[PDB]
């Protein structure tokens, strides 16, 4: 019900080969699984009596363009009656299908689509997985570290045809990147 | 138009009045523009701008010193 | 008698002319069924009101017989309206 | 469960719109009370000495401009509105040859005002500077210095007043 | 050295518990004020009808 | 319906590609009907355009990548069919001496 | 006989100006409730604001879509304005200050009130919009539903009077006003008139962009102006009818003091002003009804109750022979 | 009948820019005799369903590898 | 021309007075600037005093205020809304996001100001502009309208 | 079942809300809100600006509870930095968060009522909200978007003549709340337009992630500022209103009681206001006094290196969570160890509330959907980041 008790219990009660690694710290308790035993882990953490994790807060996403498994989706959870927080995360890939958890927590249906939109990590057995945030004709995934901040296409109105047409990006004043990084740190 | 007293004058001719309430805001101090042709919507100088917006308790005549 | 309708007709003509010139000036510069049921209910009670009009005016001439003959009509159509009420034709 | 004495009161109240005339009478109490609106062109709302409005480049009482092209404001501006170009004058000291602010990008957050080591740039209390053309909103150095000169008698007083803080 | 804060002794107490008043017309008397008015008014209408006749 | 799991091998992805092309061809009258384009283009060479775009990316061997292209193509098709994409964009996407001298005359960076 | 159009113009022009000034009246008396002042910059106290609105609508050339039908989409506001104006030909002011002294005045008013439904039906269909057509159809259904309650209350009034002449009804209230005996009937009539004209807690036409957007969502300046004028004229007309039936049309309050020898043309005016003030008060006093519960209310709270009032008044008059 | 529709389904095959009228028979395999690609085969099927109202469902669209089978299926159809 | 100049000057004056005394802006609020824009019309500033009653639809409104950021997906909707308005079509760019880029001005899904579309007559700067700033912008728009010699130009031509 | 396109272009439905839905003629079956029209792109823009430049992003999100939004970012940065903030700063932060709660509740109540049709309390409550936006004008530079709260403490000290005005306001704010409540709670129409509308069970709220008033409108006593108290809230005394039925009326009553409790907490914070400094002193993440950086060398160096480079948060990651007026607002910071955040996801409480609209409008009227939108208090700045 606090950090240490939950750590002991989930170290003993949890079946092995599920949690690839785990951490215990004041910032938060982590359970890094291996991108396949995710539905099982969440289902156990949702239905067990001593860990009644009921509400899924959000489904994060971090793009690391330096590791083989580029992406890393993060599942934030919360147990209302135990008043405790569990943060389960995996490692994804740009061309790979990670399982969805809409069956357990129906609220994930939209964070699922948002994670697909921002990064490009597709999901299985999800009803929609349609773009939710970007434009209808949007291309690429913006929250990837590859995507330029300014983007690839601009939007403007041209009079020859009375409609708003996209066009290649061409900025008046470029985004000045100030390199404040210094040594001795 | 009318009020308690009159607080100073301005080189542009507009007169600044001042009324005092008891506990509720409203009708504290305003400006009667010297002209009438749309009054340009902005004619108060820098000295009287602070007094009009309750920024400073200085009249504006005292702000010169 | 009917001589009081000539001012009404002329008033209608003048109103038409004014309405026409009002909008002539600026140029110088999926299926539902509850609606049909409520419309029939309105038709029935409109007939009720149409029958009510002669009754109320000529009520001193006919006493205790015209009144009850009208109450019988009201009772019949009140039974009909009660049947409409329970059959779910008034609430949505 | 009812006692034939409460159902009468409840039926009557729901039939005579008492709970509606309650609100009807409530809405009328402010009808005869004094109003709160202000005649904006004549009397304006109360501001504070810390108000962040149209920017202004103030200068020393001697006459030298206060900006030394330290570029802290350019490097701290979250909106990246400020663009500065510096050069050593033939006098010898460093000054700005091109200091312009994009008022369309600017968000009036006051970070630039509090980043100056010499209080060169401040946000005057002028909140009425809506223009007709977009290119006029791009405040260059001369317009911003004229703004500083116009509001100096009040900008300096505002800085002196709330100098006990910051 | 001149931090803003509460005055020596603290601020005055404030009520926040949704004070309930009673400015309603009546409870039952309105029923009589309607029914007796209806009866007397119908009698007056009868007298007016007799006069008009 | 729901997103199918990624194909195990290339022969299982090939039938998925054929099914996607089949669905695109089935829905092709709807685009021509709801976007009001009859004289500009005929439905027959839209088949050629779709076939060209689906055969350009024919050298990919990885089943996961092919599945992802099918997924993205389905999203684009659903965007076009539904009232999401806007007119004069479908037609925008669909339907000498030497090159070096032209590129030299137009710009330095080619 | 050439002076009849003079009377007709003397009826029309002051009434159009009355609608124009009633708009300002509501926008000011509703603002005073909400700690505001309303338009006070154009004229003396906004007294020139209606003129400014009218001139602005005269200018600003119409867009005139007319996609479906050139005629009906243009004729519907004309029809509704004519119907709004034509019912004033029978309203009596003091004694002979009435255009037409019809002997079927109540039936004429009932016919005119029920005949205004087309103005928001053909107008609703003419605009090629599902949200306009469906909302206009529902508003028409609401007015049609409350029409029967209006008629039944009219029968209740007619029982006591004994004649359909409008000028005779007011003379029938010499002894007492009809608001004293049958006050609940007056309340029901006022609420029904609120629902009839789409005003105060029933005005779903101005329900912004909900299921009902209004029959006048896509109209040019002048068509929208004509609809607006027509339904505010309907508001004035229904206030006048409500104060003419259940209140003395021109009769003094109680004519006990000596200062009640003033002309009767202003008693009618002040009573109409009182009812307009109640209209605006109810508008800026209560929230709105959803359309589903509005229909159920109008069919299950006002029809049976008005029928019961008809029966009770008729039985009481017949029993004691207090008949005209 | 089959002969009436054969004369019209042979015509549409000439628009594929690969099929030569000198190498077409009522018994002519698309993949083998004509050398058409599998994708070319599905484009041929697509052209077939645009000839008339029938959609050539997915299950039966994989048993028309030869032109005679396609002609027989088209002729023996209600639509 | 001088004989018939008093009449045309009076007609121009009347039209300008009519158009300035009753402007019906359309609340096209998009972001936090819409809060300040609806907050100007509250009981403290009484935007309605100048005959500035708001409108729910663009068919009757003769002016519109772009309050808030303008993303890429809402650009076609803004253009359609602007097209439906009657002939005058005065546009006010309230806020700092609407009148040119804004605090974002760099993200992929943002139109760099409402001047790529819907040509603007008055730019109101601020983030968010003070209610008095929006009032001053409306006064500037009214001053702009007073310079329109509508009848004189059409009579000289 | 025909389909009509909602999506009005005005703040009379909060604006920026497509909401395509299925209609049987009078009863809605499935409503699909199309968010994304306000995806400004803050989450991508966070990673390109230092920890100080990124603070004004948080004011824009959910732009009616301004100081309740940057508070979460400040708490996250403090947790990642092990920075201890003085007591006076904590008390004034709690006070201003309560003021944000009052502002949000007033705006939500009156916007929802005006959506229903009651338009007179709208202007009354904005007249009262003038007095608090004026308080915001006093302490900070701007009325609405005030970057008052910083990771160290608050930006600047309170003015001398502020607490008197705040207490004078709190003297009559309760009577103003009573005036606003008497027009709606006791009214008849308000009850029939809210009762038994959009009922949500506790299991449904937990499954759909409805932390906030929606969770507490189903009988769940989950208050983040009491379950996980961050600032000085243990000292303060207040109650957590909990509803019985998940209809819209009990959510309205809960919001009224929340305004009452916020007034109580403001009074307590005004009474128990200690002296001392406002900015932290343990770590170096606070600017030196402008009367100190002009005569000291180390102070000037710190000013320069803080207003150009900023403070470098040590490499870690965490998820903070505060009780925003809408509900649970959380910031998921990932720090690379440099002066710019690696990834900062923003958990908007309105996102889950908006997705959970589909099952709330299950078999309701179409005009019964605008009241469901109003009762969940959705602003689209937070929904689309
Ligand atoms: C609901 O939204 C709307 C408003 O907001 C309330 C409006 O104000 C308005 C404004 C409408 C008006 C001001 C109607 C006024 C029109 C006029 C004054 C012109 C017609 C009047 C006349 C021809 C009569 C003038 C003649 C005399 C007074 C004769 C004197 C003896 C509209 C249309 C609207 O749709
Ligand atoms: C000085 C001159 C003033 C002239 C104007 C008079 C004042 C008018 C002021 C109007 C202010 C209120 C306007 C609000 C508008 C909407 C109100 C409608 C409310 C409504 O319809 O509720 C109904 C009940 O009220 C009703 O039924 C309403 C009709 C009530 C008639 C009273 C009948 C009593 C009969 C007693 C007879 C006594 C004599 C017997 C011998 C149904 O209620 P619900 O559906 O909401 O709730 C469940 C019930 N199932
Ligand atoms: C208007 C409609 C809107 C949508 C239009 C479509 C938009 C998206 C189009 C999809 C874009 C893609 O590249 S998605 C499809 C890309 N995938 C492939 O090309 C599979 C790899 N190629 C092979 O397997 C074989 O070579 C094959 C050529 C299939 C046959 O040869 P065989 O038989 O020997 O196997
Ligand atoms: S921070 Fe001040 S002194 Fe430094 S460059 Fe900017 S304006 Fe000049
Ligand atoms: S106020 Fe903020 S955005 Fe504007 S110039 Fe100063 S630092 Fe940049
Ligand atoms: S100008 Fe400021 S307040 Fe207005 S939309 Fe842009 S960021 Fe938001």
């Amino acid at each position: 019900m606090d950090n240490q008790f939950i750590f002991k219990y989930s170290w003993e009660t949890l079946p092995k080969k599920w949690v690839k690694k785990m951490e215990r710290s004041e910032h938060g308790n982590r359970f890094d699984t291996n991108t396949d035993y995710l539905f099982q882990l969440l289902c156990f953490l949702k239905l067990h009596t001593y860990t009644r994790v009921q509400v899924l807060i959000d489904i994060c996403g971090v793009d690391y363009p330096s590791r083989k498994r580029r992406f890393e989706v993060v599942y934030n959870l919360l147990s209302t009656r135990y008043n405790s927080r569990i943060r389960v995360q995996t490692s994804a890939d740009e061309v790979t299908r990670i399982s969805s958890v809409v069956s357990l927590f129906p609220s994930a249906g939209w964070w699922e689509r948002e994670v697909w939109d921002m990064f490009g990590v597709s999901f299985i057995n999800h009803p929609d997985l349609r773009r939710i945030l970007t434009d209808y004709g949007f291309e690429g995934h913006p929250l990837r570290k590859d995507f330029p901040l300014s983007g690839y296409v601009q939007v403007r109105y041209d009079d020859p045809e009375k409609r708003v047409v996209s066009e290649p990006i061409e900025m008046t004043q470029e985004f000045r990147y100030f390199d404040f990084a210094s040594p001795w740190e | 138009n009318i009020g308690a007293t009159l607080v100073g004058v301005d080189k542009f001719g507009n007169k600044y009045y001042q009324k005092l309430g008891d506990t509720q805001y409203g009708r504290h101090r305003w400006v009667e523009y010297a002209s009438k042709d749309r009054y340009n919507a902005s004619q108060v100088p820098a000295e009287w701008h602070g007094w009009l917006h309750f920024i400073t308790d200085h009249t504006g005549d005292e702000l010169l010193s | 008698m009917m001589l009081e309708f000539a001012p009404i007709f002329i008033y209608l003509v003048i109103s038409l002319l004014v309405s026409l010139i009002l909008l002539g000036v600026p140029f110088l510069f999926r299926f539902d069924i509850r609606f049909y049921l409520v419309s029939i209910l309105f038709l029935i009670f409109d007939l009720e009101v149409t029958f009510f009009f002669p009754w109320a005016v000529s009520l001193n001439k006919i006493d205790l017989f015209g009144f009850w003959s009208m109450m019988a009509f009201l009772f019949i159509l009140t039974i009909g309206f009660l049947y409409e009420w329970k059959r779910g034709a008034l609430d949505w | 469960s009812k006692d034939w004495n409460t159902v009468f009161e409840r039926s009557i109240n729901t039939l005579f719109l008492t709970e509606m005339v309650r609100g009807l009478s409530l809405t009328l109490k402010y009808f005869f009370d004094p109003k709160v609106t202000i005649n904006y062109p004549f009397e304006k709302g109360p501001l504070s000495p810390r108000f962040r409005g149209e920017h202004a480049l103030r200068r020393y009482p001697t006459g030298e401009e206060r900006c030394i092209a330290c570029k802290l404001c350019e490097a701290v501006c979250p909106a990246q509105a400020i663009t500065i170009e510096a050069e050593e004058r033939e006098d010898g000291s460093r000054r700005t040859t091109r200091y312009d602010i994009d008022m369309t990008k600017c968000i009036y957050c006051g970070f630039c005002q509090e980043a100056c080591p010499v209080d060169a740039i401040v946000e005057g209390p002028n909140f009425e500077f809506a223009t007709e053309t977009h290119e006029e909103l791009l405040y260059d150095k001369e317009k911003l210095l004229e703004n500083g000169d116009r509001w100096e008698t009040e900008i300096a007083e505002n800085l002196r007043s709330e100098s006990l803080y910051r | 050295l001149l931090q803003d804060g509460p005055p020596p002794g603290g601020f005055a107490p404030v009520r926040y518990a949704r004070r309930i008043s009673n400015t309603g017309p009546s409870a039952m008397a309105m029923f009589l004020a309607v029914s007796g008015a209806f009866a007397w008014g119908m009698y007056q209408v009868g007298q007016g009808n007799k006069i008009r006749r | 319906i729901g997103v199918p799991p990624n194909s195990a091998n290339l022969t299982e992805a090939r039938r998925r590609v054929f099914d996607f092309f089949r669905a695109a061809c089935r829905s092709i009258p709807t685009i021509m009907d709801i976007y009001n384009l009859q004289d500009v283009v005929a439905p027959s060479q839209l088949r050629y355009a779709i076939s060209a775009q689906i055969r350009n990316n024919a050298h990919i061997t990885d089943p996961k990548v092919i599945d992802l292209l099918i997924f993205k193509g389905m999203e684009e098709l659903t965007d076009i069919v539904d009232h999401a994409k806007q007119r004069h964009h479908i037609i925008g996407q669909y339907v000498g001496k030497t090159d070096f001298l032209k590129n030299f005359y137009t710009s330095n960076y080619f | 006989y050439i002076a009849v159009p003079a009377e007709i113009l003397g009826i029309i022009l002051p009434l159009l100006l009355g609608v124009a000034f009633l708009v300002l009246a509501e926008r000011k008396v509703m603002a005073f409730v909400q700690r505001r002042k309303g338009p006070d910059v154009v004229g003396s106290f906004g007294l020139l604001q209606p003129l400014a609105d009218g001139l602005k609508l005269i200018l600003k050339e119409p867009i005139s879509p007319s996609s479906a039908n050139f005629f009906l989409f243009r004729m519907a506001p004309v029809a509704t304005f004519m119907l709004s104006l034509v019912a004033w030909a029978v309203v009596p002011f003091d004694y002979g200050m009435v255009l037409s002294d019809l002997n079927i005045g109540l039936l004429y008013l009932f016919a005119i009130s029920s005949l205004g439904v087309y103005g928001i039906i053909i107008a609703g269909r003419s605009s090629n919009s599902k949200y306009a057509f469906l909302g206009a159809l529902r508003s028409a259904a609401q007015m049609v539903s409350y029409e029967v309650s209006i008629g039944l209350i009219l029968i209740t009034v007619l029982i006591c009077v004994g004649s359909c002449n409008l000028s005779e009804i007011v003379m029938a209230q010499k002894q007492i006003w009809f608001g004293i005996p049958l006050f609940p009937v007056l309340v029901m009539f006022f609420i029904s008139c609120l629902a009839e004209t789409n005003r105060a807690p029933f005005d779903l036409p101005e329900a912004e962009a909900e299921l009902v957007a209004g029959y006048n969502v896509e109209y040019s300046s002048m068509g929208f102006a004509l609809f607006f004028l027509g339904e505010y004229a309907n508001m004035i007309l229904m206030s006048g009818l409500c104060t003419l039936f259940f209140l003395g049309g021109w009769l003094p309050i109680l004519d006990l003091p000596i200062f009640k020898k003033i002309p009767g043309s202003i008693w009618f005016s002040i009573k109409v002003l009182f009812f307009l003030f109640l209209y605006i008060w109810v508008r800026a006093a209560f929230p709105r009804y959803r359309y589903d519960q509005l229909m159920g209310l109008g069919w299950k709270v006002f029809l049976p109750l008005s029928l019961a009032w008809v029966v009770s008044v008729s039985g009481l008059l017949v029993t004691f022979q207090w008949l005209p | 009948d089959k002969s009436e529709v054969t004369d019209r389904v042979l015509s549409v095959v000439k628009n594929f820019q690969k099929v030569d009228p000198s190498k077409v028979t009522p018994k002519a395999n698309f993949q083998n005799d004509l050398g058409l690609d599998s994708l070319d085969s599905v484009e041929v099927v697509m052209a077939l369903e645009e000839e008339f109202g029938f959609e050539i469902p997915d299950n039966e669209a994989d048993k028309i590898q030869s032109i005679d089978l396609a002609v027989d299926f088209i002729a023996s159809h209600p639509q | 021309s001088k004989a018939a100049e008093f009449v045309i000057s009076k007609v121009d004056d009347l039209m300008n007075w009519a158009r300035t005394g009753s402007i019906w802006p359309m609340t096209f609020g998009l972001a936090c600037c819409a809060v300040e824009m609806m907050h100007t019309g509250a009981a403290r500033y009484d935007l309605d005093r100048f005959g500035i009653i708001f409108r729910p639809s663009p068919r009757q409104s003769d002016c519109m205020i772009v309050a808030g950021t303008l993303t890429n997906k809402m650009a076609p909707a803004l253009r359609k809304v602007y097209d439906q308005m009657p002939e005058p079509r005065w546009v006010i760019s309230m806020g700092s996001c609407a009148n040119g880029g804004g605090y974002y001005h760099y993200s992929y899904s943002v139109v760099r100001g409402c001047d790529r579309i819907v040509p603007v007559d008055i730019y109101v700067p601020g983030c968010p502009p003070t209610a008095e700033a929006l009032l001053y912008g409306l006064l500037q728009l009214q001053k702009k309208i007073n310079r329109r010699k509508d009848f004189l130009h059409w009579w000289n031509k | 079942n025909f389909t009509l396109n909602f999506g009005p272009q005005h703040p009379a439905a909060h604006g920026v809300l497509r909401l395509v839905l299925e209609m049987n003629g009078e009863v809605v079956e499935r409503a699909e809100p199309h968010i994304g029209l306000l995806h400004r792109g803050t989450e991508k823009l966070i990673e390109y600006k230092t920890y100080l430049q990124a603070l004004p992003y948080f004011d824009r999100l959910d732009y009616v509870s301004m100081m309740a939004q940057e508070h979460a970012y400040s708490l996250a940065v403090e947790k990642l930095l092990n920075c201890e903030v003085p007591l006076r700063a904590q008390y004034i932060r709690v006070l201003f968060c309560e003021i944000t709660r009052i502002l949000n509740h007033l705006l939500a109540l009156t916007t929802h009522a005006m959506d229903v049709g009651a338009l007179t309390p709208f202007l009354w409550a904005f007249e009262e909200r003038e007095k608090l936006l004026e308080f915001y004008e006093r302490v900070s530079g701007a009325r609405m978007h005030a970057s008052f709260i910083r990771p160290g403490g608050v930006a600047q000290d309170l003015p001398l003549g502020l607490c008197r005005d705040i207490d004078s306001f709190t003297q009559q704010f309760a009577s103003r709340i009573d005036e606003l409540e008497e027009m709606l709670t006791g009214n008849r129409i308000w009850k029939q337009r809210l009762v038994d509308i959009g009922t949500v069970t506790a299991q449904q709220a937990k499954d759909w992630g409805f932390s906030g008033v929606m969770l507490r409108g189903s009988g769940v006593c989950w208050d983040l500022r009491r379950a996980a108290p961050y600032d000085v809230y243990d000292q303060l005394d207040f109650d957590v209103p909990v509803g019985t039925r998940g209809d819209c009326y009990d959510r309205y009553c809960i919001r009224i009681e929340e305004m009452r409790q916020s007034l109580r907490i403001i009074v307590q914070c005004l009474n128990q206001m200690p002296s001392g400094m406002i900015k932290a002193d343990d770590r170096k993440l606070c600017p030196p006094s402008r009367c100190r950086m002009k005569l000291s060398m180390e102070s000037l160096i710190h000013h320069f290196e803080l207003y150009t480079e900023g403070f470098s948060v040590p490499a870690s990651s965490t998820y903070t969570a505060v009780e925003a007026p809408k509900g649970e607002f959380g910031v998921f910071l990932v720090s690379n160890g440099s002066n710019r955040p690696y990834r900062c996801k923003i958990r908007a409480p309105g996102f889950a509330h908006s997705q959970g609209l589909d099952f709330m409008s299950k078999h309701h009227m179409l005009a019964d959907v605008v009241t469901i939108i109003g009762t969940q208090d959705i602003v689209f700045g937070e929904v689309d980041r």
